[PDB]
């Protein structure tokens, strides 16, 4: 682990020089040592603010919302340093973090960040406010390369269908809780109670892990199958029958 | 309480004062008894419909 620190006391310009040092180091390690590096950037909002201050000191005309016009190009030249290179056994993966002022999804920083990058992961206030850690809200969380990242060989053959089934079951369970909120619990079918059971167990075990419970992918899929076992395979209509004959009766 | 709104319903009650006894109509009490049974069952189903 390499570590770079820039406390908020230190000069504001050093804010917009820390990322460049980190990226240059990651480049040198990735393409001159053939390693597999994972760079993690924190609080890009502070980067934006420091860049804004540099621009305003430089007397340039303001752009949209007071942020400079070429913020797009700047974030592009920061994010675009990654991927894989033909003929070199190595790679660079980026996981930037940032905060949304006022929880506003149309704020420029997250907007541009979403445009340049691929995919997005959310955390939701309510889930943290349910004392659930990590408060990861999967309903609006997407991905762009999931289809090709996983597959036979590099993982088990039972991944994508399991993900689809978990998402579908959870969405049914949540909207069904919304329904029972007014329809009354008495008119609910027994399968409805099974959906509620899926909701509560999914939020109790799959999402909640604890700060040090180092789960692997295989453990994760094991817990996923265990949560799916509640229902019969007939309700599990996103899983192919071929894998049902193998995995469901475990 | 069918839903959030409550609707009144009804129940079939046998109050207790038995059906009266006419044993003099030329001694035909059996037919009267089976007729009593028929109309009792009918009235049960009718209170359900109501």
């Amino acid at each position: 682990v390499c570590l770079f620190l820039n406390l908020a006391n230190d000069p504001t310009i050093e804010r917009i020089i820390t990322p460049r040092l980190a990226l240059t180091t990651a480049e040198f390690l990735a393409y001159q040592c053939e390693k597999h590096v994972l760079v993690i950037l924190t609080d890009m909002s502070s980067y934006a603010e420091a860049l804004r201050e540099v621009s305003a000191a430089r007397e340039e005309v303001p752009g949209r919302r007071g942020f400079p016009g070429y913020m797009y190009t700047d974030l592009a030249t920061i994010y675009e340093r990654a991927g894989r290179v033909e003929g070199r056994n190595g790679s660079i993966t980026q996981i930037p973090i940032l905060t949304m002022p006022n929880d506003d999804i149309t704020h420029p920083i997250p907007d541009l960040t979403g445009y340049i990058t691929e995919g997005q992961i959310y955390v939701d206030r309510q889930l943290h406010n349910r004392q659930i850690y990590p408060p990861i809200n999967v309903l609006p969380s997407l991905s762009r390369l999931m289809k090709s990242a996983i597959g036979e060989g590099m993982t088990r053959k039972d991944h994508a269908d399991v993900s689809n089934q978990l998402y579908a079951c959870y969405a049914i369970g949540k909207d069904v809780q919304a329904m029972k909120a007014v329809v009354g619990e008495e008119a609910l079918t027994s399968d409805d109670l099974l959906y509620l059971e899926f909701l509560q167990k999914f939020e109790k075990n799959f999402i909640t892990q604890g700060p040090y419970e180092n789960r692997t992918v295989y453990e994760t899929l094991d817990i996923g199958w265990q949560l799916l076992r509640i229902f019969p395979k007939e309700m599990l209509k996103r899983i192919p029958q071929s894998t049902l004959s193998e995995f469901y009766p475990r | 309480n069918v839903a959030g709104v409550t609707l009144p319903v009804f129940e079939h009650y046998h109050e207790g004062t038995d059906s009266y006894e006419l044993t003099g109509l030329a001694r035909g009490g059996e037919q009267l008894a089976k007729l009593k049974r028929n109309y009792a069952k009918a009235v049960e189903l009718l209170v359900e419909l109501a």
